[PDB]
């Protein structure tokens, strides 16, 4: 099942990283932090990658 | 915003006039919003602070 797909994440963890914004223009060190928007579909469908699982 | 109907400081009350007597409205129902949705940065008395788009 999908558990097989998630067999990789057993040795991973979310991390805290700088953000530079939290909806209030302030340094965060937030648990959620965007790292790279990866728009590559001609249809248009972002692949936001962020520091949480 | 910040004072209950009984003239006491309270960060979850909004003295909103009604008829002839003061009333008390829940503060969490404040939706200062232009076309977008302003992130209210803090309020006191008659003055709200916003960062509208």
């Amino acid at each position: 099942s999908v558990s097989q797909h998630f067999n990789v994440y057993k040795a991973t963890r979310p991390y805290i990283a700088y953000c530079a914004d939290c909806g209030a223009g302030h340094s965060c060190h937030s648990p959620v932090a965007i790292e790279a928007v990866r728009s590559e579909a001609t249809d248009g469908m972002l692949k936001i990658q962020f520091s949480a699982q | 915003i910040g004072i209950d109907k009984s003239d006491n400081h309270d960060y979850t009350k909004i003295r909103y006039a009604d008829g002839h007597a003061i009333e008390n409205a829940v503060r969490s129902s404040l939706k200062v919003a232009t076309s977008g949705d302003c992130f209210v940065h803090g309020t006191m008395g008659h003055f709200i602070l916003a960062k509208c788009p």
